[PDB]
């Protein structure tokens, strides 16, 4: 299924992604279409921070869904 | 200085927006 | 920076209460 990632920017990265996907990997997805590594990386869903163990299925993140991308340097 | 007063900004006008 | 940041983390939370 495919998933969005979207930027404080105004950047819309398309991610395909299984629902079994660990948000550690979907971080891993973003650096291979962005180059950012994972470690920089903080993602958001309906409101919260994402581990990095859990899957999308685990925060209940749908096909379509949208994610949110904010960048940190630690 | 002027980036702290903007995101500010942004953060009242989302908590009203989902008020 | 660091605050720049925080920032940027609230209203990506905030505006994912609507982007979702
Ligand atoms: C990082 O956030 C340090 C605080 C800071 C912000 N600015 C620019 C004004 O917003 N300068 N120092």
């Amino acid at each position: 299924m495919q998933i969005f990632v979207k930027t404080l920017t105004g950047k819309t990265i398309t991610l395909e992604v299984e629902p079994s996907d660990t948000i550690e990997n979907v971080k891993a997805k973003i650096q291979d279409k962005e180059g950012i590594p994972p470690d920089q990386q903080r993602l958001i869903f309906a409101g919260k921070q994402l581990e990095d163990g859990r899957t999308l299925s685990d925060y209940n993140i749908q096909k379509e869904s949208t994610l949110h991308l904010v960048l940190r340097l630690r | 200085k002027q980036k702290i007063a903007a995101l500010k900004y942004k953060i009242a006008a989302l908590k009203q927006k989902i008020q | 920076e660091q605050e720049i940041e925080e920032l940027e983390i609230e209203i990506a939370i905030l505006l994912s209460e609507i982007e979702g």
